């Protein structure tokens, strides 16, 4: 019979060296912000599977624990938003995300949407955050009030990171979301590298 | 001299033996660019353990004392593990190169079964260069002088042809050189990039570690190899004792990489860990 | 009128107070004061399980103590000969994010489950001799927790809906739920009688449920965070919770009192699985800190310590038999030990 | 609202009235119990090489 | 057995401008490993974070529209939170839950808006009118 047990030991192991550099030409990515909706795409013959976990109940500290070796977080957020504060929400969550201990190295790509239906409501934002009125960029109103909100954002990110992980915000096509994806895990993968080598 | 030489012989040795240890101790450590790191601290270790011991009873008693066969064996051994080290560093450097300037195919290009071949493929060209042309008589030169090398036992120099010094040379330090300068220069201007699009101290970090690797190298290897491609073209321009002491600084470099490259976080825990 | 059922509450709440106050004569460490202490336990990794690609979020042994099923999120379900290291078997999951897997008491299914809020159901011996999924079993409405088998044709689910479910497999029908917890449902635990199990929850307490009649029957509370784990005692008449607070506590089901606590003040991370040892005198919990410590469950002092993994220890599982520990990881591995 | 109330009471009275034994009769019984099969334990008792499946035959 | 408990008092009417001070006992848990937040809820809205404090007594944070007029304080020796509000405006009428972070020893603090959280505490009112 132990003939047999290898016999089917070498044909599972030629199986699983096939699935295990299937494995790793893929990168897989949590978008945030039935159970689980699974997406799949292809840029410069690099595979990408992405994940959306609408399908639970809006209490994330368990679950979110599952992508602690994903490539990135993709975080969307409206700057736009009987009305909450929707961007204080958003800026407590970023923040338990980026000081939890296990999504300590993953890079989060932050993606600021709606940023016309903002520049719409700007002509509503000092009574929050009411150091808007002293901010200073580094239609100037809308370009003001949105890299505030990055900037918020930015001065939660750069201060625990201590360079194993970044921030990559941008503003938002599918076309050239999925091209910034790819880009900033490219960079992503680099600086995990360059940063081995005690370069970064 | 005495001092200095077992003072050399006991850091190349110490060095080595702790970066294989914890190697082959951890489990965190058994990555796939550690295998490379184990060529290299083998070769070096081979170097400290065998190569530098004889050396120094040759500076120190001023002749060879083990007879012809010994002689052609240390010369054969000595070129071998220099070799393996001078390729195992250009191929650490080739792996470094493919990781950044081709991050996502890395995980296909690289595996540890083309690793282990590639290892296998640098230790072989270092037995074809080092001890076949040595063990049969493909090295000797004809010059009268040299014949009475070759033929007093008591006599060990590294008299040697036109020929097998260019080859040689060009095998175990040059073209090593020439893809190690190509290479970081490459993963230089990748890093300035990347500093570039975070943010000078970082610049300045990354100059100062390409520094260390690239300049205790040249510093520690490039007087021998020059030295030795001009010997074969005049004999009496250089002093011999001055070769003596660049082949021996060439030696001390073994000491130098267990701390310029096993010097991660991983690395000191594991070795506070055994010490 | 409103108020009639407010002080009917607090009349029955002061009156389980105080018949919880009134039936606690001592406390555990007291009458295990005089008891030996187990003898600082030295365990060996005997055996270590490589072929998963990703962390392995769940395992578990099968009625044999010989075969044992992995699941990782890389999205395979390996089944292993423990004794020769040999692959029996690996099933690529639909869905790679699995956090949970069983295996059937008779040997012929196993189970798996995790965010696509399913519990799938693959047969290992057909006459094509390929495993196949036999059953998809449908009606959660959170991600899967836990699973475990009743028998080849019943089955009992834990999901972050807050509910538990007990299905019949040839029908694939949700027979009973049960409900009562606030929070995510984390873990279940079967009693030796699959009559009752005890699940623990993310509201901190934990709740005894009976099959059949779908009432919850006790309540347990006096954790500070979640509960991750819960593990039945070998005789079925107390469990132990882990949880978030770096603590681990024994609570009896005739007593309905927290009866241990299991905690140091250099431990300061959560507890991720628990499992007692055949006689339930050693209670091993896995931490987030990489290591498993081994409890002297009768007088709480640590017992021994397991340190071979890099990254979370993820699953905790002995062997029915109480042979060998397995333990998994976010490292990727499995080991077992003696 | 008055169901919740409703609901609230009466699960709490569903657990109220029942048999509950003193604690120190509790340990008593699990320590007999972890008493009673002691030599059935490998774990917390090692035994030797020869009968473990993970060591030799 | 024990339990965690969070509750609110010090709630009740003020006239706008006015100035209360609420106080959020606490129990079941060592109140010190924990970073606390004050939450709350208005008429026919969701659930809003609006102060928190950390498990020292240093690091605090607010949202935007009651800094300058709010003032989150710890004691751990009486276990007890206290929100001093003054300068109080009509827009404040709610009802304010002590919220606790789930996990102690930690720098993230999730789900404590979650509407179902369970370290919650049951709310005091407070009414800014005539
Ligand atoms: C073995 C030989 C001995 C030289 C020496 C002379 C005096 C000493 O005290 C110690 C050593 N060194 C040659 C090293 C070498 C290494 C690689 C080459 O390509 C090459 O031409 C020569």
């Amino acid at each position: 019979e132990e003939k047999g047990q290898r016999e089917a030991n070498k044909k599972i192991e030629k199986q699983l060296q096939k699935d295990k550099q299937v494995y790793r030409a893929t990168h897989r990515l949590l978008l945030l912000g039935s159970g689980i909706f699974e997406t799949k795409f292809q840029v410069d013959k690099v595979n990408f599977h992405m994940f959306d976990v609408g399908g639970q109940r809006d209490e994330r500290r368990k679950w979110i624990q599952c992508f602690n070796d994903v490539t990135a977080i993709i975080f969307v957020v409206a700057s736009s938003s009987n009305q909450t504060n929707r961007l204080q929400e958003a800026l407590n969550l970023f923040k338990s995300i980026w000081n939890n201990r296990w999504l300590r190295t993953i890079s989060v790509i932050l993606f600021l949407n709606k940023q016309d239906l903002l520049a719409e409501k700007v002509l509503k934002i000092e009574d929050y955050f009411p150091e808007f009125a002293r901010y200073t960029t580094p239609d100037p109103r809308v370009t003001r009030a949105k890299y505030f909100i990055r900037d918020e954002f930015l001065r939660i990110s750069t201060a625990s990171g201590d360079g194993r992980h970044y921030c990559y915000p941008h503003f938002t096509v599918d076309t050239e979301n999925i091209r910034r994806v790819f880009n900033d895990c490219r960079d992503i993968i680099q600086r995990m590298h360059l940063r081995q080598y005690e370069l970064l | 001299m005495s001092l200095l030489m077992a003072l050399v012989v006991l850091l190349i040795v110490a060095g080595n033996v702790l970066v294989i240890a914890a190697i082959g101790s951890t489990q965190r450590l058994q990555t796939l660019t550690n295998l490379f790191i184990t060529s290299l601290a083998c070769a070096d270790l081979v170097v400290g353990l065998l190569v530098v011991p004889f050396g120094a009873t040759l500076v120190v008693r001023g002749t060879w004392l083990w007879g012809s066969f010994l002689c052609e064996l240390w010369t054969s051994l000595d070129v071998l593990c220099v070799t393996a080290s001078i390729e195992t560093l250009c191929v650490i450097a080739i792996d470094r190169y493919l990781a950044i300037t081709s991050p996502f195919r890395y995980q296909s290009l690289m595996t540890r079964a083309r690793a282990k071949v590639i290892i296998c493929t640098v230790w072989a060209i270092s037995a074809l260069v080092s001890f076949l042309p040595i063990m049969m008589h493909w090295w000797r030169d004809e010059d009268p002088q040299a014949l009475k090398c070759y033929q007093d036992p008591g006599c060990c120099d590294f008299v040697t042809n036109r020929a097998y010094a260019i080859a040689s040379s060009i095998i175990s330090f040059y073209i090593p050189l020439l893809i190690m300068i190509f290479v970081y220069l490459r993963v230089y201007r990748e890093a300035k990039e990347q500093i570039r699009k975070i943010d000078r101290f970082r610049e300045h970090k990354a100059l100062k570690t390409l520094g260390i690797i690239m300049g205790v190298f040249t510093l520690c290897w490039l007087p021998f190899f020059l030295v030795n491609i001009v010997n074969v073209f005049n004999r009496d321009l250089v002093p011999d004792w001055l070769f003596v002491f660049f082949n021996w600084l060439g030696y001390a470099n073994s000491a130098f990489n267990p701390i310029i490259y096993c010097r991660s976080p991983d690395f000191r825990k594991a070795f506070k860990r055994l010490l | 009128e409103l108020d009639q059922l407010r002080q009917e509450a607090e009349q029955l709440k002061n009156q389980i107070r105080d018949a919880r106050k009134a039936c606690a004569d001592a406390t555990l460490s007291q009458i295990t004061n005089n008891i030996d202490p187990v003898g600082r336990i030295q365990m060996r990794t005997r055996r270590t399980l490589r072929g998963h690609l990703a962390k392995i979020y769940a395992m578990h042994w099968g009625t044999d103590s010989r075969l044992l099923v992995s699941a990782s999120q890389d999205g395979k379900l390996i089944i292993w000969d423990s004794y020769t290291t040999n692959k029996v078997h690996a099933i690529p999951l639909r869905s790679s994010w699995v956090m949970t897997c069983a295996y059937a008491p008779s040997g012929n299914y196993v189970a798996c489950g995790g965010l696509d809020n399913i519990c799938s159901i693959y047969n290992l011996k057909t006459r094509e001799g390929n495993v196949r999924v036999s059953r998809e079993l449908a009606g959660h409405t959170g991600y899967l927790s836990c699973c475990r088998f009743l028998d080849d044709n019943q089955i009992v689910t834990s999901s972050g809906d807050t509910t538990c479910a007990l299905w019949d497999i040839e029908t694939g029908q949700q027979t009973t739920t049960f409900t009562g917890h606030t929070g995510d449902v984390m873990s279940l635990s079967l009693a030796p009688d699959t009559r009752l199990f005890v699940s623990g929850a993310c509201d901190a307490s934990a709740k005894l449920w009976d099959v059949r009649e779908g009432m919850c029957r006790q309540t347990f509370t006096g954790h500070e965070s979640d509960i991750n784990a819960i593990c039945f005692f070998p005789n079925g008449n107390a469990f132990a919770t882990g949880s978030d607070d770096a603590t681990c506590r024994l609570f009896d089901l005739r007593a309905d009192q927290e009866l241990m606590t299991y905690s140091h003040d250099n431990i300061i991370c959560g507890i991720t699985s628990v499992s007692f040892s055949k006689s339930g005198r050693l209670l091993l919990a896995g931490y987030d800190d990489f290591n498993c410590n081994v409890w002297d469950a009768l007088k709480a002092d640590r017992a021994g310590v397991l340190a071979g993994h890099d990254n979370r220890v993820s699953c905790l599982g002995v062997t029915d038999d109480g042979m060998a520990v397995a333990t998994g990881s976010w490292d990727s591995f499995l080991k077992i030990w003696n | 609202s008055i169901a919740q109330a409703r609901k609230l009471v009466e699960q709490l009275k569903m657990e109220a009235n029942i048999d509950r034994i003193k604690v120190s009769k509790a340990a008593a019984d699990l320590m007999a119990y972890c008493e009673a099969h002691a030599k059935e334990d490998p774990l917390l008792t090692p035994v030797p090489a020869s009968e473990n499946p993970f060591r030799e035959k | 057995a024990a339990q965690v408990q969070l509750q609110e008092s010090g709630g009740g009417l003020v006239q706008p401008g006015g100035s209360l001070r609420l106080s959020c006992a606490a129990s079941g848990f060592t109140f010190s490993n924990y970073k606390m937040n004050w939450v709350r809820q208005a008429p026919g809205k969701g659930l809003e974070w609006v102060s928190d404090i950390s498990q020292s007594g240093a690091s605090i944070s607010y949202t935007g529209s009651v800094k300058g007029r709010f003032t989150i304080s710890r004691d751990n020796a009486k276990n007890t939170l206290y929100l001093q509000m003054n300068s109080l405006k009509p827009e404040d009428t709610a009802v304010y839950y002590c919220a606790r972070c789930p996990a102690p020893f930690t720098r993230d603090c999730f789900d404590v808006t979650s509407t179902t959280y369970a370290y919650r505490g049951q709310g005091t009112q407070v009414t800014v009118s005539s």
